[PDB]
Formats: C-alpha cells, structure tokens, sequence
DNA sequence: CGTTTTTTTTTTGCATGTGCCGGTCTCACACGTGCCTGGAGACTAGTAAGCGCTTCTAGTGGCGGTTAAAACGCGGTAGACAGCGCGTACGTGCGTTTAAGCGGTGCTAGAGCTGTCTACGACCAATTGAGCGGCCTCGGCACCGGGATGCTGTTTTTTTTTTGGGTAC
DNA sequence: CCAAAAAAAAAACAGCATCCCGGTGCCGAGGCCGCTCAATTGGTCGTAGACAGCTCTAGCACCGCTTAAACGCACGTACGCGCTGTCTACCGCGTTTTAACCGCCACTAGAAGCGCTTACTAGTCTCCAGGCACGTGTGAGACCGGCACATGCAAAAAAAAAACGAGCT
C-alpha cells in the first residue's frame, strides 16, 4: 500500500546517478519489487538483532550488522 | 517557442545528480515503507531516525549501483533505453536471483 | 591526504563524505580495498558512457 | 560422405560434458602452469598432488560458471556466439573486473 | 640451492579443445576465436591470485611444500570455498 | 536423503560427489546455502539454453 | 552533362552553470573543563613455542610405450552484422495538484544504567570408553563388447502461399 | 479452374552414435580389532548475567504554513525493432602429429613428530592522566544575488556528393 511512496520521479533520479539516459516505463514497476526484496532481506535480519537484544526500538547498530551480514557494510552510523 | 531534444535534459539531470550527495528518495514515503514491511516480522516496533536514514543510504546506494550494471547490460544489447530484462540479467550475474 | 586534497580542489577547508568517496575510488587500490563498502552521503564519480554522449 | 550441420555436434558435446564431472584440462600442462606461476612468488616450491588437484578443481569450475554467465550476455546481445565482450561484461558486473 | 627446472611458458598448454570443453559444460554452443586467448588471460589472473594467497599461507607455516590445505584457506579467503580437500 | 535419492535415481548403491551436487543444486534452499562453495568432481546440472536448440 | 537534392558545415540566436565579485546568518566544528576508568607499572607464574634431533612420508624425476588428444587444412553452412524503413514509446515542458518539509510542542514508551544476588560454567582431578589408526575381505562399479533404439540429414511427397490468365457476378 | 513456383513441408529411407545389457576384474568400501587419549563424572570456586529499580533520552503525534515536488497531459522525435541481403567466421570431419598418461623405477627433500629449555605474556593489584561527556564560541559554509562569460544546443542558411533526365553506339 505504501510501496509506491517510492515515486516514478524518485526512481528516475536514482537511475540518473546510476548513469541512465532513457528508461522503459516497465522499469519503475521492476525497481519497486527489487527495492522491496532488498529492504525485506536487510530489515528481517536487522530486527533479528533487535529481538535478540530484546528491544522494541530498532537501532542504527541493528541495520549496520544486518547490511554487513548481507555483504553491504555501511560506514557512517556507529561502525 | 523553445524545446530541448528527447535526451539532452536527461543528460543534464545525470551530470547534475552524480555531482551531488543528497538522498534522491523523499524521506517520509520511505520511512513509512520502512515501517510497513517491518510490521510483517514483528508488530509494535520503533526506529531510530538514524536507522531509517541507515536504510535509505544503503537502499539508494544499492539501486544506484544496480542501475549502473543494468545500464551496462542494456548498452551491451545495442541499446540506451534500459529495460526489465537488463535488471533481470544484472542480478542473475550478480548472484542475487537464479 | 587524498580527501584533504579534494577539499582544496573544491576550495573547501573541511573534508566531507564526498571528499573521501572521491579520494577512495580515484586510488585503484583503496577502491579495491573498500570494494564491498558503502560510504554514507558519498554519491558516485562523474561518469557517462560514450554511446550516451553526442556525436 | 556423412555430414552434420554446424551446431549439431556442439549440442551433443554440451549434453555429453554437462552430464559428466571429470576434469577437462590435461593435468600435466596444468601442473607445469601451476608450478610456472608458483615460481613468480617464490621459486623451488613443492606441491602436494591434492594441492594441484585442489587448484585444478577450483579453476575448471570457476570458468564453467564464467561460461554460463558469459553465454547469457551473448544471448542478451541477441547472439548465440560468445565473445570477448561477454567475458569482459560478466567479469565487470561480477566486480572481478574494475 | 638450485636444481633441474627454471620456469617455461605452459600458457599455450591450454589446448583450444580444452577451453572448448569448459564452455560446452558452461552451456556454450558457439565460440569466437578471440575467446581462447581471452580465457588464457583470466585463468592466469585467477591462479596468480589464489596461489599468491596459498604461497602466503605456506610462508606463514614456514614450509617449502604447498599443501592441499594452503590452497583451501586462500580459495575460501577469495570467497570461492571448495569441498573435497579437507578444512 | 536427496543425495541418496539421486544415487538410487542413477542406479548406484554409493553416493558420489556428482550426487551431492545433483541434490544440492536442485533444492532451492541448499543451493542458496552453498552459493559461494565448490563441490569437487560435481560438474554442473544439464542446462542448455532454449535459444540454442534446433530451429 | 549541369538538373533536382540530402546534408554537412557556418553563423545565429539562446539558455544554463559556472563562477566571482559583492552581501547576511546560523549552527556545527572546535576547543575548554572536570572527573572517572582504562592503560601504566612492577612482580609472579606457567606454558607456548623456539630449537635441536629424529622419523620416514611423499614429492621428484626419469624411462618407454601405447594411443588417446593436439594439430592443421578444406569447404560450406549459417550466423554475425550492417543497412534501412516503419512504428510509437518515451522525453520535454508548462500547467495543475499534492503533500513533504520545517519548526514547533506535547507525551511517555522504552532505552539504558545501577546494585544485588545466585545459578552456571570454568577449572581441576581421576576414569574409562569413544573414536582413532591399522588391517583385510568381497561386492559395487569400472570396463568392454554387442544390440536395440533414438535421432539427424539426406533424399523424395505433397502442399501450401506470391502470382497468374480465364469466368461469370 | 488449374496453373504455377517456390517454399515449405512430410516422411521415407539410411546412417550414426549413445544407452543399456551381461560378462569380467579389482580395489576401495566397509568392518572388525585393539589401544590411546579425549570425553565424562564429581567437586570446588568465582563471577556473568539476570532482575528490579530508576532515570530521562528520544521516538511518536500532531499541526499549520510555505513551497518544492508530483502529477498530468500534449505533442513529435528519436530509438526500439523487425526484416533482408551479404559475407566469412566458425563447426564439422578427416588425416597428420604430438606427448599425455600409464606403471614403475629409485632418490631424498622436508613434513612432522619428539623432548627440552626459557623467554615470553597472562594475571594481579596499585596508581593517574589520557580520553570521555559536557558545555560554550564563532567562522565556515549555506545561501543569494546578480552580472559575465564560457559551454554547449537548437536552430536556419550555404557549399558539396546523389538522383535525373536525354542521347550516341
């Protein structure tokens, strides 16, 4: 329901930093299903750290470990 | 009666947006899409605005990176218009999907 | 050193997350070192392909 | 005389070798090639026979995986013939290639 | 000291029919010419990168013989882990 | 269990490297567990691309 | 041969981005205090590993022969690749629409630190059988030859679509 | 209707190779044995982490205003895409060449196992400033703003390599 909030003009801007000139309209659809799959994977694991600390607030340090888990290390928040 | 040629502004937006470092997804519509999915693993959850920020950074950065490869897969097909089959391919090779 | 340089190049007397990101992907080695790393507020290098530019 | 069409024996070879698991580099040339390379770091090194088999399993697989990735990039440029431009691509997405 | 053998150029020992059999297993139906010396480029960089690491392991262990097990701590380190040679 | 199933499919009393590969690389889950891992004398699964068949 | 062309250079006018002169403002780098805990120090204690000696695994190198694989050339099929034309899916842009962002305030769930207590694991000694190294047998699986059968490619069998002169309507 | 014809197809025959068979052979699976060491039992001692309590940070809610951004539509351009003609690279098959691989040989580097000696780091307890949380200041950088100038863009004309005849042999 909130999936869209990632607007067609938002995707456009990512791809333009991604070095893209011309974009099929079929892609805006595609990008959402990809982005969703990425946040699922990362979130899921990130909460798994929260639920093992037994907190109910998810922390920067919970995401950092879950990204570092997924191969995606994030310099900037704790570390 | 001035008009630009289909592409010569996209290239201006490219030039511009690489040069800059600000988050190209709006911060609320994301922060909701953080909460929405998160409730599927456990309900009644909070988030440090930093840990929202953490996810936007990594998700924007991820897709930036994926668009580059998908761009490369579409050039490789004698194209400049990227397509879904150019994402599908760049993940297949990335070993994200089968 | 590499980022303290790219501050000078943007007349900047303070390093920011861009200046490191540029420093690091404009040294083939460090780049390779931090190959799986994601820097916050980094952005990419200016880079458009030949087939996208004008004739 | 009898004569199959170009491609026909290529299919049978695929089926024939995809089926089996035995090494398709000649173990001698390989060994000399492993030794030859080993020298560049330090000369006069002895190798367990498992160590040269260990590498020859690692290498032959990696490449069979590369030719899978490579054959897609080629079909993805609408072609059947794999090419340099395909192995370059595959490696680039893979991040083995800057 | 030193003894018989000094190096050679076994790079050309990768018979065309050898690389062809790899690609036939890798699902390839047709192969350009420029292919076979392209592959000789990559395969060479692979081993250099594995054997560098494996040699780095032997030197820590102060041997002169590279084991099967030296190759494996490197191959894994280079994210290409192998089952069938211990570890 | 699957290794054995493949062996018995193969008409073999003995599980062999091939069989481990066959099992792991058909089950989605095991395959994805053993993504960054090589299975000595396993070869690959029979996967010809359908654009490479006969006309 | 000197006519229609595309169409390839040439001003031509035009719009953004990049400043380099200004000028004002704000909050985050920067640095200063005060105290508290984490590194400094000196002494003790125990064993990790460095060293010298031995065992004997296993890694090397050379032979000589068999014949499987490497090589090379010819020929023509078929696939790469360029060219060209037809269609609309995209980009550009200005006009209308929304809701994100900002700065603010109100409320308290829960993050997080503190002092207490006791359950559980390390630690330490003796036992003792689980799981190892070694040894030995026989049946699974490699090897081979022979035959059935699926499967490819080349002829022939026939059966359509680009086209083709008669026929009434 | 009864032609094409060419294209497109169907199957009929003929041929080649792979699959699955029993007939054969050996070596590696599988097990049994006997022994060493690593898992267990029992007991002790020290502290990790659980628990209850409290502090207070920061995450959630809402609100109203000011645009920055999203949406939406319109018009046409440039790019996706198919189809087609061409041209030679590659695959197929065969004759020619090569040395991999086989089973064995003898040689001995050095891998790995032992025992001793000792110099090195854990472990303690005492002491204290390095480096933390806290709090204050002020100049960098945000942010304009406009002129000016250099970059690149979209046009609208002007020279320069096709199509178009007539028109002799």
């Amino acid at each position: 329901d909130n999936i869209q909030g990632i607007t067609k003009p938002a995707i456009r801007r990512l791809a333009r930093r991604g070095g893209v000139k011309r974009i099929s309209g079929l892609i805006y659809e595609e990008t959402r299903g990809v982005l969703k799959v990425f946040l699922e994977n990362v979130i899921r694991d990130a909460v798994t750290y929260t639920e093992h600390a037994k907190r109910k607030t998810v922390t920067a340090m919970d995401v950092v470990y879950a990204l570092k888990r997924q191969g995606r290390t994030l310099y900037g928040f704790g570390g | 009666p001035h008009r630009y040629r289909p592409g010569t502004v996209a290239l201006r937006e490219i030039r511009r947006y690489q040069k800059s470092t600000e988050l190209l997804i709006r911060k609320l519509p994301f922060q909701r899409l953080v909460r929405e999915i998160a409730q599927d693993f456990k309900t009644d959850l909070r988030f440090q605005s930093s840990a929202v920020m953490a996810l936007q950074e990594a998700c924007e950065a991820y897709l930036v990176g994926l668009f580059e490869d998908t761009n490369l897969c579409a050039i490789h097909a004698k194209r400049v218009t990227i397509m879904p089959k150019d994402i599908q391919l760049a993940r297949r090779i990335r070993g994200e999907r089968a | 050193e590499l980022a303290g340089n790219a501050a000078r190049d943007n007349k900047k007397t303070r390093i920011i997350p861009r200046h490191l990101q540029l420093a690091i992907r404009n040294d083939e080695e460090l780049n390779k070192l931090l190959g799986r790393v994601t820097i916050a507020q980094g952005g990419v290098l200016p880079n458009i392909q030949a087939v996208l530019l004008p004739k």
